[PDB]
């Protein structure tokens, strides 16, 4: 049934094109590791990278700190807004 | 400054290479547990073969 | 004639490797963020152009503070002579 | 020495110790989920060999 062995023939190629990126991934897969411990081995020595981790740390932090202070803002200022619409007219007059 | 200095001595003497060890190691375990999910993704790769028949 | 199981094994070989591609395409794409993790822990300018400007933000919001506000101090006196009205 | 409290107050109002302090739960994490992608997974083909 002759066009069977033509599918199986392209079929056949890839089986090769895959075999050749199993390979691929397999030696990439050892290049990670070769990046990673390397990476660990980087730390054993030292670097970490602290001051990196210092600023970048703090870039978010200042991040967080406005926020926090912005709910302070808003608390503030509506607590004394409020209290100010009240109470400056309270008696209105008296 | 002496003290400045000894805050940061302190700091980087004896506190900062015990955090540099266990964030390294924990780094390690954290790109290590990265992996090993990694390995449970082999568990699945024979789950996935299972899947085929199912 | 038999031909139809050949095909059937390459085919099923060859999905079988496509996942098998995919699933290390996978594992080594995963490895890849888990050492950009890295990579993003192991331009000076910015971060003092905020870290600086985050800094005068907040002393901004400092004053702020006190505008938006410190009258909280003012305002409980008047917290306290208002309700003379009762 | 003024300078160089202007900088270490970085830290004492916010770095290494707050990536050790998230390790310290984000391993916690990926402990799980290894047990609950293989552990898990072991169940899921429990089933699966008894309905293949």
């Amino acid at each position: 049934i002759k066009e069977l062995q033509e599918q199986l023939r392209n079929c056949k190629e890839q089986v090769h094109t895959q075999e050749a990126q199993l390979s691929y991934l397999k030696m990439q897969v050892s290049n990670r590791d070769g990046e990673i411990n390397r990476l660990k081995t980087r730390l054993d020595v030292g670097g970490i990278n602290m001051v990196k981790l210092v600023q970048d740390y703090n870039y978010m932090q200042q991040n967080d700190k406005i926020k926090l202070l912005n709910h302070q803002i808003d608390y503030l200022n509506k607590e004394n807004t409020e209290m100010d619409s009240i109470l400056r007219s309270k008696p209105y007059i008296a | 400054n002496q003290e400045l200095e000894q805050q940061l001595c302190i700091i980087e003497k004896s506190l900062n290479p015990l955090k540099a060890e266990n964030q390294k190691l924990m780094r390690e375990n954290n790109n290590l547990q990265s992996e090993i999910i990694l390995s449970s993704e082999n568990a699945q790769q024979k789950y996935n073969l299972l899947t085929v028949r199912l």
